[PDB]
């Protein structure tokens, strides 16, 4: 209704930052949505991940085309747990481990800092 | 959750007749169908009831979109209860069509002579 036709994350996204917005005016404090600081990587290309294992990713399981075209059946199928440990288990874990108890992190989102310069 | 005999009451000649006292066989019968089934692969395969339910609605309300009003037949049993006989009307309604009847249904005359079928 505001942002026009998106996907359902974005309005997900939009009914979330509103529920915010809206507990925050029902105390009488009405406080807009903060963007906090993240310290990103953008100087990563693939030579910095050439020594990683390649793995293959989970496998989507498709419905035949002639069958699925003739009915309303669900046209891909949940993967199994054994499935679901292996294709986890190819994350890289690229967020910072310390992540929820850095004092940095939390210091430099206390003064609005700007670091570009 | 088995029967095992039938008794006629005792009310005008207490009589039953072969269809009434030993066709309730058929309640106990090993060969009664208990789940839905689905064509999967071209042949019939066991399933859940709101699957079965879901394909016979997407099922019909496809033959009425591509082929237009009273495409859809609607035969009844003549030993379902009022109700089940009410419902099937409405959904032949809710269908789009009139097709509605059954194959034991005999050719109505008292209706044209005295009004109704009866
Ligand atoms: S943390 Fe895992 S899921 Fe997220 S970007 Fe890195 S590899 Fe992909």
């Amino acid at each position: 209704a505001v942002t026009g036709p998106k996907i359902a994350i974005e309005a997900i996204a939009q009914g979330k930052n509103a529920a915010r917005v809206i507990d925050s005016y029902l105390r009488g404090k009405l406080e807009p949505i903060k963007e906090p600081y993240y310290v990103k990587q953008e100087d990563l290309t693939p030579e910095d991940f050439k020594d990683r294992e390649r793995k293959p990713r989970v496998p989507l399981k498709v419905a035949n085309a002639e069958e699925r075209k003739n009915n309303f059946r669900e046209i891909t199928s949940t993967m199994t747990e054994k499935e679901a440990i292996a294709e986890a288990s190819r994350c890289l874990e690229c967020g910072c481990m310390d992540y929820f108890e850095c004092q940095l992190y939390k210091y430099v989102n206390q003064y609005d800092v700007d670091p570009q310069r | 959750n088995l029967i095992f005999d039938v008794s006629p009451v005792q009310s005008n000649e207490g009589m039953l007749c072969a269809f009434g006292r030993f066709g309730i066989k058929y309640v106990n019968d090993k060969d009664r169908i208990l789940a839905p089934l689905i064509k999967v692969n071209g042949e019939l395969s066991k399933t859940t009831f709101d699957q079965a339910l879901i394909e016979t609605a997407k099922k019909l309300q496809a033959i009425r979109a591509s082929y237009g009003k009273d495409s859809i037949a609607i035969i009844a049993s003549q030993r379902l209860t009022n109700e089940e006989a009410l419902l099937l009307t409405k959904l032949a309604q809710k269908l789009d069509t009139t097709v509605i009847g059954s194959f034991d249904l005999r050719e109505s005359v008292l209706d044209r002579i005295f009004g109704l079928n009866a």
